[PDB]
């Protein structure tokens, strides 16, 4: 088998920049991979094949190099519907592909700190008998930041999930919930309920808390 | 009045899988033992026969098939098989009975930079028939589309180079093989040993 | 009208069977590679099976076994049968015309195959209240809602700027929780009536609830 890998896990760009991808295979596959474009909830969209022949219904500002192991798209000037992710396949083995992570080219913005808000579970779901604490980092950029909870001073581990959303259409900032779940007999057995926040906009890190009874 | 084996195993020059290489042996002996007393073989298995007590087996006349193909790709090389090979190169039948013999050749088969001489049939509407060989190079038709010598949407060249470069992993490494099919028809069979 | 539109797919439970279709229209699946690539929300894209113009067919040891690709040559369209199915499969499935060299060019339009043992039920929505200590934030937890999707709005629209709606989680009970949030001016904490509406169409369930701030 052959180990496909991308380059910058998530690169950031302006629109008229000139951006490079990068893509390297396992073995010298010789000349012999395509590049695709996937913009969320819709198919992909082929764009170089056999390292660097453009494909048909493709701007003329998609490139195409790499010829033995390491390989690179390259889009001259950045347009607005260029913004989505770009895997790279191996036709080395023809009749069984494989792909790249992936590289999902966004919007260079300026450094904006999230505001981070941290909620308590509602009297409401109490009563079920499980207990939801929410944070949010709302508004940022860029994407990547670090949720750690604490309850009573003893990091969580397993017990919380998180979901971002996507490049505000006037933003182009993101905002997250990280949602710990807890039980009504385990909320009610310690009082401080603290969220740490760690990202690039802060000094240092922010903690939003509270106490159960306030 | 031996079988020219040395001219076949030995041979500087193999042609693709596609067009794999035959040579019909009859009218002479043969050293099976020596075969596989060589042990310089990676792959040698038998099917319908046991090579060591074949020197009393005689046949009216043996043949000797030759090609190169990618490392992982000689598992296709077996009666009962399907792949990019058996089905599109060079099928062997579900009542085989003769030998397979592959040697690994990167030491000649992939020169620096990549060798290209060697290629594989990789576009076909249908699979090979039993020692069958296919040779076409016209435009392959995906689509309703007559191409005539145009590649392009639904047109292929069903030809595909590997890229051949001794750097890579022994399974994309060049393999010589060596198909040996013996066959004995009511007629005097003249392949014997000794 | 080089297309594929693909169809047969919604949910089902684990080790129930579900086949799909791949109608190819402006080239030939009869004699060419067609392949199936599946895909999960939050993964890449993972080839499932293959089968070539002679007939022969491949899949990934994760299905060897329990799915089948197929063909109908007088209805040029590409079938893929999938029995006992299991958690793993929920993903995005894409049929394309693999072209070898010259790349996988055509794609299936689209068909989603989530896969649970579930029972549909409409969420429960639990209020998140602005707080003490120059803006104030406040919003709604859709939580434990099947299937999917939920959509939400605020005011029944009458508010929109500031407003984020996330995108569901699955959580390990088997049930998705998502949240919705809006940044209000803390000036109208106690001024304006801020309540936040969902609407879970599986489960023909329409909540409205007013969120303000307990003491
Ligand atoms: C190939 O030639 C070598 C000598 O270079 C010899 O040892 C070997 O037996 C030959 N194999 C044949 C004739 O099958």
């Amino acid at each position: 088998d052959i180990q496909m890998t991308q380059s910058p896990s998530s690169l950031s760009a302006s629109v008229g920049d000139r951006v490079t991808i990068t893509c390297r295979a396992s073995q010298s596959i010789s000349s012999y991979l395509n590049w695709y474009q996937q913009k969320p909830g819709k198919a992909p969209k082929l764009l170089i094949y056999a390292a660097s022949s453009l494909q048909s219904g493709v701007p003329s500002r998609f490139s195409g190099s790499g010829s033995g192991t390491d390989f690179t798209l390259t889009i001259s000037s950045l347009q607005p519907e260029d913004f989505a992710t770009y895997y790279c396949q191996q036709s080395y083995t023809t009749p069984l592909f494989t792909f790249g992570p992936g590289t999902k080219v966004d919007i260079k913005r300026t450094v904006a700190a999230p505001s981070v808000f941290i909620f308590p579970p509602s009297d409401e779901q109490l009563k079920s008998g499980t207990a939801s604490v929410v944070c949010l980092l709302n508004n940022f950029y860029p994407r990547e930041a670090k949720v750690q909870w604490k309850v009573d001073n003893a990091l969580q581990s397993g017990n919380s999930q998180e979901s971002v959303t996507e490049q505000d259409s006037k933003d182009s900032t993101y905002s997250l919930s990280s949602t710990l779940t807890l039980s009504k007999a385990d909320y009610e057995k310690h009082k401080v309920y603290a969220c740490e926040v760690t990202h690039q906009g802060l000094s240092s890190p922010v903690t939003k808390s509270f106490n159960r009874g306030e | 009045n031996l079988c020219p084996f040395g001219e076949v195993f030995n041979a500087t020059r193999f042609a693709s899988v596609y067009a794999w290489n035959r040579k019909r042996i009859s009218n002479c002996v043969a050293d099976y033992s020596v075969l596989y007393n060589s042990a310089s073989f990676s792959t040698f298995k038998c099917y319908g026969v046991s090579p060591t007590k074949l020197n009393d087996l005689c046949f009216t006349n043996v043949y000797a098939d030759s090609f190169v193909i990618r490392g992982d790709e000689v598992r296709q090389i077996a009666p009962g098989q399907t792949g990019k090979i058996a089905d599109y190169n060079y099928k062997l039948p579900d009542d085989f009975t003769g030998c397979v013999i592959a040697w690994n050749s990167n030491n000649l088969d992939s020169k620096v930079g990549g060798n290209y001489n060697y290629l594989y049939r990789l576009f076909r509407k249908s699979n090979l028939k039993p020692f069958e060989r296919d040779i076409s190079t016209e435009i392959y038709q995906a689509g309703n589309t007559p191409c005539n010598g145009v590649e392009g949407f639904n047109c292929y060249f069903p030809l595909q180079s590997y890229g051949f470069q001794p750097t890579n992993g022994v399974g994309y490494q060049p393999y010589r093989v060596v198909v040996l099919s013996f066959e004995l028809l009511h007629a005097p069979a003249t392949v014997c040993g000794p | 009208e080089v297309q594929l539109v693909e169809s047969g797919g919604g949910l089902i439970q684990p080790g129930g069977s579900l086949r799909l279709s791949c109608a190819a229209s402006g080239l030939i699946v009869s004699s060419n590679y067609m392949s199936w690539v599946r895909q999960a929300p939050g993964k890449g894209l993972e080839w499932v099976s293959v089968l070539y113009a002679g007939g022969s067919t491949d899949y990934a040891g994760s299905v060897k076994g329990r799915f089948t690709i197929s063909r109908d040559n007088s209805k040029n369209t590409l079938y893929l049968q999938m029995n006992s199915l299991r958690a793993e499969d929920t993903a995005v499935y894409y049929c394309a015309r693999d072209a070898a060299v010259y790349g996988i060019d055509v794609w299936g339009q689209g068909t989603t195959v989530t896969v649970s043992s579930a029972s549909t039920k409409g969420p429960s929505v639990f209020p998140l209240a602005p707080s003490s200590k120059g803006t104030a934030a406040l919003g709604c937890l859709v939580k434990d809602y099947f299937p999917e999707p939920v959509t939400v709005s605020w005011n029944s629209g009458a508010l929109t700027s500031g407003v984020h709606t996330f995108p569901a989680v699955l959580q390990s009970s088997g049930l998705y929780s998502l949240s919705s949030v809006v940044t209000v001016p803390s000036s109208s904490l106690g001024t304006q009536t801020y309540i936040c509406n969902v609407n879970h169409k599986p489960s023909n369930t329409k909540v409205d609830k007013k969120v303000e701030p307990k003491s």
